[PDB]
DNA sequence: TATCTGACACGTGCCTGGAGACTAGGGAGTAATCCCCTTGGCGGTTAAAACGCGGGGGACAGCGCGTACGTGCGTTTAAGCGGTGCTAGAGCTGTCTACGACCAATTGAGCGGCCTCGGCACCGGG
DNA sequence: CCCGGTGCCGAGGCCGCTCAATTGGTCGTAGACAGCTCTAGCACCGCTTAAACGCACGTACGCGCTGTCCCCCGCGTTTTAACCGCCAAGGGGATTACTCCCTAGTCTCCAGGCACGTGTCAGATA
């Protein structure tokens, strides 16, 4: 495949799909796909990675929309992004 | 046949995580947020290139919509994430 | 520190039922859209109630009065 | 109604939102206020269920309303 | 050769004014004001056909657009005025 | 008539509109009609904020709209003005 | 409102902590200073509001405050 | 060259008539540095997306175009630099 | 009262982009089937809404003070304007080449059905 | 305010089918690059004068202080209707198959809209 290619776990050949099938240019170069698999990859680690933290501060072993949104607006950059955002389940 | 992002989160989250698990809720609405992300960057990076008469969306029409819609420190890792990647993917 | 839904189902689904039956007379709604239709207002209603408290402690008092609700309402737009 | 939107409920959003105290002409602007987002939102969720020549209101429809209003909501689709 | 809607706009200012002109700067304001609505009705329309799994761009797509990007009686009269001309254009 | 814009009896270029809606990445199939409608809706609006202009021009005995005239027929408005409500007229006070 | 020399060195001062490298259009400038002058009116119409609230007459660094955090 | 300082050149009259035209009638003293701290915060956000786009051009000259830009990503649409 | 002086406004050249005509190929329209999900109505319990009373806490008004703001006026600074002058630098253009689309064959990642057990709500004694 | 006994339904993993992604290859065309010319952003000068600054002074009003009272929260008791569970019915969403006409694509032709050049209406000048 060409996320082992790349050493991603995010798919390449779906994004390349979504990038050409989304009409978003005539064409798609080669490593735009990768590119973006890897940024999306990076972003949900983040998340995943924080969420997980807020879990293991809670003596959970599950992360649920409740973490989700304690780990989002606990972090200035991460809550800029994700402002005008709201999350079932998320809570205050 | 439904496409979604539930098992490259999973793959992430294990890997993060190897213990902590992700409620279903959790995982729709990380679903939500790739799909969001991913919908917003090729966007940026489509008006990046019509705005310079390109035809064709490049790693570096990603690379500027990266840096153009999450902040500071957020940008730079992922600009560095999605270097490594391309170089990655590249050199073979 | 909680985070369910405060705003109760069957009074909410009646609401959004009423208020559809101007625009278009003959629809279903599904039951995951009354969920997000209530979602979606609760969050409001909580930010709006954000707002209005500090306009309140703005103002020197303790207590929230529409006048509140109005300029909140107006800065954000 | 709108009057199913009980003051117990606005006291519960009011208290998660952090206002401490409440008076007694807050609660009409509340229903008012909802009943405006609410029409809104099911006007432009309404117009995308017509245009896909469906009859049932959908999650998805309401999400895309919201988010042309810029509220954004996951958990839905 | 730079194009712009500054003759049509010109066209239309004397049907509804015979005897009135209109400043450079105005001109552009309104050449502005005409690119950013084409752009907002295209974006909506390209949007609603992709959600419906369509291919192609038709009068009801766009006449969709108009009716959630304008206010009510503005988006009334557009609407006339639209299925007035595509009419008159199918008659012949 | 020769002219699409003609034989729909509008102002505004439908073979214009057609080419930027065929080389703007908005779908890869365009309708026949739908250059036609866009044409139509955009006249409108054009026709209507310049009836609004000339018509406060001619309130203060100007000849010319000048931005200004353009953004008091835009805020004086409701329905106008919600449709623009984040958009800076330069120049325009 | 503002002058246009202070108001375009403030901006080559702000545009040389991007890059070093830069040189601005007129158009740029002015497209700038115009957008500013909009923000900070917009910024004071919504002060006097919040002072007006208040029960004051004057606007307080406060009122700006208030104004800028409800915005978002 | 570098420059320094100039932020202090919104003298404490242009920040009076931005106010008159905002319709503010009476103005504290400690209103002005406010006001130029959050100018200087927005200029600072608009300069940078415009730079950005700048960049990848591969240009050396901001234009009116990428300003309008800028504004346009934030959010705030201006009208009279096509 | 002559004249002269810019931003609108109209007269030619043309070239390029829009139109007339025709194919060929598939996106979309429409009949037909299936069933999943909606609607509605009913019964119990019990949690939440509703009403009613008492007080004290906070809202609202008046007053008093002293502080900092508006106005004025003379001085001082530097913006604005004309003029020169240059050189980076954006845009146009001429090639050619490497990179992306298409298509054929193959296969393995991923998705749906299904199944077993662990993470979390409850509790009543610790 | 903790602890082991009971307990349960969705989370995580398994297995087979399938169609979307990978492999090798050719075609074509977009853009990367080198060259060149004309513009406009930037630096510096001399002069005018309009805006900005610095002090002085009255005073408008913001902040605190006290007093009055009214109405919101706590609490208790009564009512009601929300919610879980069941059942009966259907209708509209999702899919599948057959056809057609509508649009991309191509080619030729030509007119219309964009540039350049010059005439002209509010307005101050000799």
């Amino acid at each position: 495949t060409r996320s082992s290619r790349a050493g991603l776990q995010f798919p390449v050949g779906r994004v390349h799909r979504l990038l050409r099938k989304g009409n978003y240019s005539e064409r798609v170069g080669a490593g735009a796909p990768v590119y973006l698999a890897a940024v999306l990859e990076y972003l949900t680690a983040e998340i995943l990675e924080l969420a997980g933290n807020a879990a293991r501060d809670n003596k959970k072993t599950r992360i649920i929309p409740r973490h989700l949104q304690l780990a989002i607006r606990n972090d200035e950059e991460l809550n800029k992004l994700l402002g005008r955002v709201t999350i079932a389940q998320g809570g205050v | 046949r439904k496409e979604s992002y539930s098992i490259y989160v999973y793959k992430v989250l294990k890997q993060v995580h190897p213990d902590t698990g992700i409620s279903s809720k959790a995982m729709g609405i990380m679903n939500s947020f790739v799909n969001d992300i991913f919908e917003r960057i090729a966007s940026e990076a489509s008006r990046l290139a019509h705005y310079n008469k390109r035809s064709t969306i490049t790693s570096r029409e990603v690379q500027t919509a990266v840096r153009l819609l999450l902040p500071g420190e957020l940008a730079k890792h992922a600009v560095s994430e999605g270097t490594k990647a391309v170089t990655k993917y590249t050199s073979s | 520190k909680s985070s369910e839904l405060l705003i109760r189902k069957l009074p909410f689904q009646r609401l959004v039922l009423e208020i559809a039956q101007d625009f278009k007379t003959d629809l279903c709604f599904q039951s995951a859209a009354i969920g997000a239709l209530q979602e979606a207002s609760e969050a409001y209603l909580v930010g709006l109630f954000e707002d209005t408290n500090l306009c309140a402690i703005h103002a020197k008092r303790v207590t929230i009065m529409p006048k509140d609700t109005q300029l909140a309402g107006y800065i954000c737009r | 109604n709108i009057q199913g939107i009980t003051k117990p409920a606005i006291r519960r959003l009011a208290r998660r939102g952090g206002v401490k105290r409440i008076s007694g002409l807050i609660y009409e602007e509340t229903r008012g206020v909802l009943k405006v987002f609410l029409e809104n939102v099911i006007r432009d969720a309404v117009t995308y269920t017509e245009h896909a020549k469906r009859k049932t209101v959908t999650a998805m429809d309401v999400v895309y309303a919201l988010k042309r209003q810029g509220r954004t909501l996951y958990g839905f689709g």
